[PDB]
């Protein structure tokens, strides 16, 4: 299950 | 016994040839079970891994949106990285993330993964008590302090915690058949002369699952790592790995070189020969 | 700030002459992720060649998988030819048995 990722 | 589900996105800029590809394969140990692809013409179908079927469309719809927005923000995180570095839009940059979770054999959380690269080299990674960050650079600084304001660990931590280790539990469980089934090299010694005065012995190691083993050679019980050629793991394409190491040994000498493989999938670590 | 790839051509399954296969060439290590890869017999592009999803290693080291159906025989050569920009020039490695 993917996991949201954050802005760098 | 142990276990581990990792997704390994790319997100790659390409200058007055559209906007920058973004790539997601999610694995369980060596076994892609996932891929989003913004470059895939038709999705779906783009693969997903049997077990993952009987999960239903709702399942797919939510990890679909996900990787979509993980598109966009990867893109604009593209962008802002680009300023950190003050780097020119004409040139292509990569920006690559590695996330997830390892288990135990009882299932329970070992340590769980949350990592950044941009152009080959560590960027930002969460540490391993998942709160706090390692940045690289004064660019990674940035993303920290970001990061920090927002409480990004938290939210990180709380995915690594639950959602990664029970969607992996389940993942186990329904794909128990092959995903906890761990199959043993298939071994042997080849012997290959080079001259009249030495040969190589090759010993190999083929048809295995995980990807993980040890194979070396000994000279009168003496480990060769310096003179070993050990080439890389490498994929058969039927889930399986394969592997060699080689060593020259003078002629005549053969019988004193043993091969040793270790392996999740045997009984017992293995001794070999050179058999004529 | 580059890194070249490392190059392995085999079968899947050990090879037997008139027996049905599969061809593999490995790339791996590699970076940028940009490669151009072609599987050749007699010196000649196989069309159709497949590959896997591009993925990397915990180095960040990029690796892709082509592969493609054939049948080993004693006169066939096989190869595969592989292009990055760490390459001034495309690099063929041969496939052996032996290897
Ligand atoms: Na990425």
């Amino acid at each position: 299950r993917a996991k949201f990722k954050q802005l760098l | 016994g142990s276990h581990s589900m990792r997704y390994f996105d790319t997100a790659m800029s390409r200058p007055g040839r559209g906007e920058p590809r973004f790539i997601s394969v999610g694995y369980v140990d060596d076994t892609q079970f996932v891929r989003f692809d913004s470059d895939a013409a038709s999705p779906r179908e783009e693969p997903r891994a049997p077990w993952i079927e009987q999960e239903g469309p709702e399942y797919w719809d939510r990890n679909t949106q996900i990787f979509k927005t993980n598109t966009q923000t990867d893109r604009e995180s593209l962008r802002n990285l680009r300023g950190y570095y003050n780097q020119s839009e004409a040139g292509s940059h990569t920006l690559q993330s590695m996330y997830g979770c390892d288990v135990g054999p009882d299932g329970r959380l070992l340590r769980g993964h949350n990592q950044y690269a941009y152009d080959g080299k560590d960027y930002i990674a969460l540490n391993e008590d998942l709160r706090s960050w390692t940045a690289a650079d004064t660019a990674a600084q940035i993303t920290q302090r970001k990061w920090e304001a927002a409480r990004v660990a938290e939210q990180d931590r709380a995915y690594l915690e639950g959602t990664c280790v029970e969607w992996l539990r389940r993942y186990l469980e329904n794909g128990k058949d092959t995903l906890e089934r761990a199959d043993p090299p298939k071994t042997h010694v080849t012997h290959h002369p080079i001259s009249d005065h030495e040969a190589t012995l090759r010993c190999w190691a083929l048809g295995f699952y995980p990807a993980e083993i040890t194979l070396t050679w000994q000279r009168d019980g003496e480990d060769q790592t310096q003179d070993t050629e050990l080439v890389e793991t490498r994929p058969a394409g039927d889930r399986t790995f394969q592997k060699w190491a080689a060593v020259v040994v003078p002629s005549g000498e053969e019988q004193r070189y043993t091969c040793h493989v270790q392996h999740e999938g045997l009984p017992k670590p293995l001794t070999l020969r050179w058999e004529p | 700030i580059q890194r070249t790839p490392k190059i392995q051509v085999y079968s899947r399954h050990p090879a037997e002459n008139g027996k049905s296969n599969f061809l593999n060439c490995y790339v791996s290590g590699f970076h940028p992720s940009d490669i151009e890869v072609d599987l050749l017999k007699n010196g000649e592009r196989i069309e159709k060649v497949e590959h896997s999803d591009l993925s990397f290693s915990k180095d960040w080291s990029f690796y892709l998988l082509y592969y493609t159906e054939f049948t080993p025989t004693e006169k066939d050569e096989y190869a595969c030819r592989v292009n990055h920009v760490t390459l001034s020039q495309p690099k063929i490695v041969k496939w052996d048995r032996d290897m």
